[PDB]
This record gives structure tokens, sequence and C-alpha cells, in this order.
């Protein structure tokens, strides 16, 4: 089987930047009849895959002159001359010369933007969920930038790694930062075994985690 | 003008059948190959299988034996008969007409999505998120609301019914067991909360859900 590696899986760009893609084959790709079957595809967010190139450097008619394929043996790259908003996407690559057919895991084109250090919010489980005999320990890291960040949680001073459901937002259209969810879901009983419940936020600006908590019996 | 438009995707049991159907127009099944991609959750596209012009079938090993594709030339009808589904076979199907040893995918339909799943309509649990007393010695402050356990997806939440929008940042929702659960944030200043009324409405059209939570301080 051969196996199309996609890097990086996230490209973030200005526009009016001239960017490469690459996406490699774990063996060559060579159909029998000779031909290099190497397509590459834009999902634009909300939409179908529509091809850009085909057999490595074919530029699907009723696309634009600025994107392009190029690439040899297992190496291949899709080219964009001058990116614009529209581009804004995930890409994939994709080898039909062997069976079976494979795709390539994508790579997210995105905006570049200043950092930000992501706002931390913790918040107790509701009354409601207590009365119902439940305890969801929420946090939000909202509007941060770059999208790398890493959630810890620790409970009464130690760290609590099983049971935690965390959720990110796509780049925001407006500010183009990033924003992410963890839940850490308990039970009534369990979250009353503990006093102390902590959110930390590592984020290549802050380094020293951000520390958000409470306590159940104060604040 | 080459229209593809799947249908039959729904929810199914695993181990379950489903047969989906994509309705071609603009062109002819002898003169192109038809292929069965699908997105899945993490959004990572799979070959299901093709047929070309003149008959031929292929399937990866993962479909092999379990799907079934085949094809209606005379009323251009494309279809995917599946079988033996599991939770990994949830994802959004599209009929594909690409050129005969020339592109594989050159163009696809919209999708149909098909759901593999054990779970019941389930209607969902909405809290209220309330700041702790530390959050809320800023000018701005962060309210929450928590949709949990629901089934299927997906739910509609707004914040005063839509009047709130700015500000907001409603996460995707995810599977806490065969159930799905979901969070919206909502960032305003300190003057304008609690000083005025802030409610998290949620809606569930499957279980005819439409809750009203409001976002009180806590505190005794
Ligand atoms: C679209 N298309 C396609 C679609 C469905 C089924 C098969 C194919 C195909 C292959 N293999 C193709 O053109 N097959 C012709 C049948 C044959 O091998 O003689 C092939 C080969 C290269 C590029 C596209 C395609």
């Amino acid at each position: 089987d051969v196996l199309m590696t996609q890097t990086p899986l996230s490209l973030p760009v200005s526009l009016g930047d001239q960017v490469s893609i690459f996406c490699t084959s774990s063996q060559t790709i060579v159909h029998t009849n000779g031909n290099t079957y190497l397509e590459w595809y834009l999902q634009k967010p909300g939409q179908s895959p529509k091809l850009l190139i085909y057999k490595v450097s074919n530029r699907f008619s009723g696309v634009p002159d600025r994107f392009s394929g190029s690439g040899s043996g297992t190496d291949f790259t899709l080219k964009i001359s001058r990116v614009e908003t529209e581009d804004l996407g995930i890409y994939y690559c994709f080898q039909g010369s062997h069976f079976p057919l494979a795709f390539g895991a994508g790579t997210k084109l995105e905006l570049k933007r200043a950092d930000a250090a992501p706002t931390v919010s913790i918040f107790p489980p509701s009354s409601e969920q207590l009365t119902s005999g439940g305890a969801s320990v929420v946090c939000f890291l909202n509007n941060f930038y770059p999208k790398d960040i890493n959630v810890k949680w620790k409970i009464d001073g130690s760290e609590r790694q099983n049971g935690v459901l965390n959720s990110w937002t796509d780049q925001d259209s407006k500010d183009s930062t990033y924003s992410m969810s963890s839940t850490l879901t308990l039970t009534k009983d369990e979250y009353e075994r503990h006093n102390s419940y902590t959110c930390e936020a590592t984020h290549k600006t802050s380094t020293s985690p951000i520390v958000k908590s409470f306590n159940r019996n104060e604040c | 003008e080459v229209k593809l438009v799947e249908s039959g995707g729904g929810l199914v049991k695993p181990g379950g059948s489903l047969k989906l159907s994509c309705a071609a127009s603009g062109f002819s099944f002898r003169n192109y190959g038809m292929s069965w991609v699908r997105q899945t959750p993490e959004k990572r596209l799979e070959w299901v299988a093709s047929i070309s012009y003149g008959g031929l079938i292929y399937y990866p090993d993962s479909i092999k034996g379990r799907f079934t594709i085949s094809r209606d030339i005379a009323q251009n009808i494309l279809y995917l008969q599946m079988s033996s589904l599991r939770s990994e076979d949830t994802a959004m199907y599209h009929c594909i007409r690409g050129d005969s040893f020339l592109v594989w995918f050159t163009f696809w339909g919209q999708g149909t999505l098909v759901t593999v799943s054990a779970a019941k309509t389930t209607a969902p649990s909405v809290y209220p998120l309330a700041p702790v007393c530390g959050d809320t010695t800023g000018s701005s402050v962060t309210l929450g609301c928590l949709v949990k356990g629901y089934f299927p997806e997906p739910v509609t939440l707004t914040w005063n019914s839509g009047s709130l929008s700015s500000g907001v940042h409603t996460f995707p929702a995810v599977l806490q067991s065969d159930l799905y659960t979901l969070s919206s944030s909502v960032t305003v200043t300190s003057s304008t909360w609690p000083s005025q009324s802030i409610t998290c409405n949620v809606a569930h059209p499957a279980s005819s859900t439409q809750v009203d939570k409001k976002i009180e301080p806590r505190g005794p």
C-alpha cells in the first residue's frame, strides 16, 4: 500500500505570500501506463473538495493561475504564488497510481497574526447538574495565537489526566485567534471528594502556565 | 450541467445496512468512472469504491466485502450498499465523477451523511456556567453554557435569542459516550452582566427541545 504523507498539517500564512505544501508517498507512484496520478484538492469550509491539479502538474480548467503542481519520485509539491483570502482551507494530495488509492492527511492553510495569550476561565459545576447528581468542571482558553496549546487539570493539587474532554474552534474569522474548551466530567460525590480544581494553560506566550482555579467551599 | 446528488444517508445501528444513492446529470455512466469517497468526522478523506465507465469495480480491503457499488446506467443512478457497519464508517459520503486514466475525482457531489451509532434520541442537559468570584474582578466577564449528553446532532445554541452575537465561542460537539456534549462561552463587559440579562438558548430539533438557561451570579 502506498501511503501519502502531508506537511505541514497547518501552514500559517499572510495574504500575498508565495507558499509550497508538500506530500510524500511511501514509494514511487507511477502507473504501469507511465502516468503519475497525483491529484491536489482544496476543500473550502462548508464545501466539498474541489480539483486543483491532476497528474502532478496539470492545472484543472477553471483553477486560478496561482496554483501549480510539481514533484517526482516520492516528493510532490503544491504551489500558490500569491495567497488570497479565498485560498484558505485544507489542501489534500492524493495518489491513484496504485491500489488502494490513497489520500494525504491534508494541510490547513491558515492566517498569520500577532501572538495572543489565551484568556482562561474556569467554571465549577452548576447547582442544577449537582442537583441532578452530576459535576462538570469547564474551562475556556479563549482567543489565543498560535493555535498550539496545552491544558492541564489539578484536583486538590494533583494532576488529573483522566476524564477530560477538549474541543477546539476553527481560527476566528474576525480576530484570527483560536479558542478551546476543556471539560472535566465527574460525579456529584467525586466532585465533593475534593476542594481545589485548577485549570492550567501552557501557551508559547506564558511558559509558566496561566493558572485559574476555585475551591468548592470558598469562592 | 454536470450534477451529482447523494441521498440515503442517515442514522444506522452498528452491523446495520444502508443503501446510498446518487442521481447524476449532464453526462452518462458509460462514458465516465464513478467513485465514492467519504470524509470522516476528523476530516480525513477515504476512498470507498469505484466503478469504471466499463463496469470494472474496485474497493480497498477495508471496504471490500462490506460495501457494494453498482450503477443504473439507464436512470443514471450510482449506488452504495453498506453493511457490517461500524462507528468508523460514520462519515459524509460523496459520489464523484472522474475522467478515465486522467483524473480520479474530477467532480464531487455535496455528499450524504451516514451516522453509525447505537445511541437513541436523547434531549440535551443544558446548564448555566457562571464565573467563580475570582474571575469577576476585571473589566470583562466570560459566561458559559454546557449542552451535555444529547443525540443526535445537532443542537442550536444562541445567547439572548441571538441578540448577543459578538464575543462568543460555541465549541464543536464531542462524543462524551455515544452521546454529544457541547459548550458555548460569551464574553461581555462587567457592566453588561449581571447588570443586564444574559440567557443561553438551546434547541434540539430531534427531541423537540427548546430550553432557556439564564446565567445568574454564583454565591448564597
Ligand atoms: C476516474 N477513473 C476511474 C473511475 C472508476 C473506476 C476506474 C477508474 C480508472 C482506473 N483504474 C479507469 O479509467 N479505468 C478504466 C478501466 C480499465 O482498467 O481498463 C482511472 C484511472 C486513472 C484516473 C482516473 C480513473
